[PDB]
């Protein structure tokens, strides 16, 4: 956010003729999530001259929507 | 001690002082009371039950009157003074307050403090022209649909960040006193975040004049009543302070504005710029494109080089891109017998003596070749040898080769 | 312009201007004649006889009174103005002035006129804090053991030169009027040859405050007499002229003291120094330890280089050893992934771009290490090549080698 701060100096009979200024405060870090583990196992299968299958496991599998 | 320049004394955005350019400026208003004196009511509310003290406002009495002036003075909280309208001015009368700052400021808030309740509806208007078009700001009321033709409660568009948005808040009648009105001409708005980046919002907060019109104030519904009188003296608009907050526009290449030769309040530029906002740049300083200050980047107007030799340059678009967004930057009329953006070169019918550098006055000496002799004029610029004809000896060919005698033809001035 | 600068620009010792510290100044006395106006007698000698002059003290008539301010105004041979103590205020009664400089400064001497004759006992002390505690300066009387406990006409030793010391010399009640009694802080003290590399004496020199004790008066032994209105009265402590001779001490780092915001004396520091007697140093200048200035070398003091990646430096006493006194200034908490005093170096997990220079932003490039290909986070600085397992080809270990296939093991990522 951008506050906008005032200084006035007061006494008994009342406050006086202010002074501004503003100031952007600094945003709050966000801590980043760990990572996953990459799919290992990744063979290149050529069948075609336009077609190649690829396949990958994965050691986290022992449900999930990954 | 300059905010301009660095430590080691680098360029650096320059930002002026966050100042209420409201404060001790003349306001044109459409009405004030006691011309002629007029008597006016103030309502009091305390459990279920409002009271009402009258009052006079006698313009011509100090402790009475209620000037325009009263808006922009200091504002204390012990002795509060206040601006008054005058009495019954509903719907469709209006009572309107023109501010000029005769500059253009980057405008951060437009606040109002109220003696009187807050009205029923309000707008907030500006001036980007020293007031003769308006463009609206902001719109408070109940009915912005009926009122101000905008909808209500209307959530800030990426789309159009430009654009004044009408809401019911800061309306209510309560507090009857004492009532405040704080627009923030970037609440909202999608890439406020983003403002050194966004051009959109940069001229959205800017404004030369501000204009805030009081349209519609809340009631009762006494006025209708046997007594009209009594009730429609105690329905008026008084503003005790009225702020208008931001920063001088300088696009971030001043750190204060100063009054000119003719008395009026422009930016005091630097960074080698020119400007009342300092919008332009300052002559023989085109060798890159205006660009707008920036937190990371000073973004300072480059001089140009000619080596003294130009007092006047200009800048080329397609210069500027063939040397990848670095320079483009080219002298105008160069000096001294030089060519090229930089400025210095050699021309024919003379060549460059080798003893002294090219930014020397005599780098290119006299090529004297004989009009008889030599064929051109143009000779060799690094030995400086004229094109001979007939196989002449000479440095100019002036002398006949071994064993040729001068002949009377132009064409062949040496026979064997 | 600046005498703290040389010919060239280059750092000089800085002396401020020789001082009568005492002038113009506010002095607290004890005793003042006039409250209530009393009569005193002034006493003449000329042959073998006395002569005695009674006048009227009234501090009310500007002409008659004899006030404080009159020690510290302009001393004028012609018309002579001194400051006069009540009558008879002989021992163990004293008369004491108080002097306060509100700074430290090096003291050369402290001089007294007397209009009346000089004192049988007298003492000079002062303070080093300002006013709390006393330390005596100088002793004079006739009898320095019975009065002051300290050794008549005591020569000045080596072993403590920051002793004040007694003598019956400047004493004698000849002259009865114009008597002068002047202290040379330097006098006497054997190691006063060599004052700028003595600290001893420098200590010695440094008051921030003068007390100047009259404790016994001479008299002639006619005061126990049948009359003694008349002789009493013709008894008193009388000054002209008070001195207080020196520099003010900036340990030659300053050419003049200045009344700072808070209306308080302080040196105008020079030399990358501040403090109000210039005895520290100002930030980031911790490169050298704190060193006086003598009349050979200047002794600045020397600025930190972060490479402008630290704004806080810390000096460093084992690696200043360890530099042969040198340079000993360590940069605190160093940015932009930066290490070392002088502040730039690379980090693991990264490695350097051979383009740019380490003083460059952009001097370490990162190492994105496979997680299953490398074996380890940290690798090659100078080619930027991750630690491979299985003979991995890969330069940030991500392609397996010729004949070698992608596998399910953590341990070997290619098989062939
Ligand atoms: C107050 O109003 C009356 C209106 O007739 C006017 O005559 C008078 O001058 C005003 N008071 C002062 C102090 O001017
Ligand atoms: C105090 O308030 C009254 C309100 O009428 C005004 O006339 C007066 O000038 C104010 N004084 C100051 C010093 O603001
Ligand atoms: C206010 O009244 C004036 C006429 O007095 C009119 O020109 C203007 O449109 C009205 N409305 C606003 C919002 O100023
Ligand atoms: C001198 O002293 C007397 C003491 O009674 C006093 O009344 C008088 O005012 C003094 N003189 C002057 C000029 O004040
Ligand atoms: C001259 O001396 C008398 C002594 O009482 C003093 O009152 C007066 O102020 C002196 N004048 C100057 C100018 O010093
Ligand atoms: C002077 O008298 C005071 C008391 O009035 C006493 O404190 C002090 O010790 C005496 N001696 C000196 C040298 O000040
Ligand atoms: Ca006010
Ligand atoms: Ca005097």
């Amino acid at each position: 956010s951008h506050y906008v701060i005032t200084l006035k100096a007061f006494n008994n009979v009342g406050e006086g003729i202010p002074l501004y200024e503003s100031a952007v405060t600094r945003p709050h870090t966000v801590p980043d999530p760990t990572p996953m583990m990459p799919p290992v196992g990744v063979q290149a299968s050529i069948l075609s001259h336009d077609t190649i299958r690829i396949t990958w496991a994965d050691n986290s599998l022992p449900t999930d929507s990954r | 001690p300059d905010p301009c320049s660095d430590e080691n004394g680098h360029p650096r955005r320059c930002i002026p002082d966050f100042v209420n350019a409201a404060f001790g400026k003349d306001v044109r208003v459409s009405s004030t009371c006691g011309r002629p004196p007029a008597r006016y009511c103030v309502v009091s509310e305390r459990g279920e039950e409002r009271l009402r003290s009258c009052h006079l406002c006698n313009a011509s009495d100090p402790k009475k009157a209620h000037p325009p002036a009263f808006l922009t003075d200091l504002n204390n909280p012990h002795n509060l003074t206040c601006w008054q309208s005058e009495n019954y001015l509903q719907f469709p009368h209006n009572v309107t307050l023109t501010l000029s700052l005769g500059k253009k400021f980057e405008v951060t808030y437009v606040s109002l403090q109220f003696c009187s309740p807050r009205p029923e509806s309000m707008a907030i208007y500006k001036s980007m022209d020293y007031g003769r078009t308006w463009v609206p700001f902001q719109f408070y009321s109940t009915q912005c649909r009926k009122m101000y033709n905008r909808p209500h409660r209307a959530p800030i568009t990426k789309q159009n960040e430009q654009e004044a948005v009408c809401t019911d808040s800061h309306t209510d009648m309560r507090p009857l006193s004492g009532g405040l009105i704080a627009f923030s001409t970037l609440d909202g708005r999608p890439s406020a975040h983003d403002f050194d980046n966004s051009p959109v919002l940069q001229d959205w907060v800017t404004a030369t004049d501000i204009r805030v019109a009081f349209s519609r104030l809340h009631t009762f519904g006494d006025e209708n009543e046997d007594d009209s009188e009594l009730a429609r003296d105690s329905y008026f608009y008084a503003v005790s302070d009225l702020q208008v907050g931001g920063r001088c526009k300088c696009n971030g290449h001043a750190a204060r504005c100063v009054r000119d030769r003719d008395d009026s309040l422009v930016c005091d530029c630097r960074h080698n710029t020119a400007g009342p906002e300092c919008d332009r740049c300052k002559p023989f300083h085109y060798d890159r494109p205006w660009q707008r200050a920036t937190a990371r980047e000073a973004n300072e107007c480059v001089a140009c080089n000619c080596n003294l030799h130009a007092r006047r340059c200009r800048f080329n678009m397609e210069l500027y891109k063939l040397s990848g967004r670095k320079s483009g930057g080219v002298c105008l009329n160069c000096r001294h017998n030089t060519a090229g953006r930089h400025c210095h070169y050699c021309k024919e019918g003379y060549y460059r003596d080798m003893g002294k550098p090219i930014t020397h006055r005599k780098a290119c000496k006299a090529c004297d070749c004989h009009p008889v002799g030599a064929a051109g004029k143009t000779c060799n610029q690094t030995t400086g040898q004229c094109p001979c004809k007939d196989g002449v000896t000479g440095i100019t060919c002036n002398r006949c080769a071994k064993g040729y005698q001068q002949s009377r033809s132009p064409i062949a001035p040496c026979i064997k």
